[PDB]
């Protein structure tokens, strides 16, 4: 069904975005070692 | 006085460490950017499917 | 030494500047993410409507 | 509302640009 | 010594390479920003289409 | 119109990847 697949597509979207936040977190965590 | 040399040598060692970390930071940031791209791409694909539906099952249906 | 000194200080300041830059870049990425997230909400709502009413009302 | 969500989307993307500019401003201080 | 002056030179180059890196990254952020903006415009268009010769037929 | 707009959307996303690769390429020098 189109409804299910679109719902699945939107869940893919949300997972990607959460992954982004994850990497932004890792990026800022690394900058905590930038102390010069 | 020979201390200034010691001071720059240490700052130099600090900067080198700072740099390596920054590299990891940028790489993690690029990954986040890639993730947002994939997410928008997925959304675009979803939007394209909603478009097809509107001009098909909602077009001929009228 | 007097040269490596200036150099070291200079690089230190360059690095401090790049940190702020990346911190700004990270904020931007987060905003685009938020934009795509909210757009996702609008998209599902459009999908719902194409059913909610469009389905039954046709 | 959909228009409401879209304006919020616009606001976010606008904030992204503001930050990109902030990033470029800091970056130019290097060298 | 002839190692510290070098270290700072090596750091100088790395810093230069990172500047270019961040510049390339910012252009990527803008590209995704533009992508999402264009997608939102497409969505708004779809919303209108539905209201137009649709919610009246 | 919408197809055109969607095509543009994807061109932008692809350019995003293009700059990401450039960015990582530049990093290939740091720390060697």
């Amino acid at each position: 069904r189109g409804g299910i697949d679109i719902s699945t597509e939107l869940s893919k979207v949300n997972a990607s975005l959460q992954n982004t936040v994850k990497y932004i977190k890792e990026s800022n965590h690394q900058l905590q070692s930038v102390i010069v | 006085g020979p201390l200034g040399s010691a001071v720059s040598l240490v700052q130099a060692q600090t900067n080198a460490r700072a740099i390596a970390a920054m590299k990891n930071s940028i790489q993690a940031t690029n990954r986040a950017v890639f993730e947002v791209k994939e997410g928008t791409q997925r959304l675009a694909i979803a939007v394209q499917a909603i478009q097809d539906h509107i001009n098909t099952i909602m077009n001929t249906q009228l």
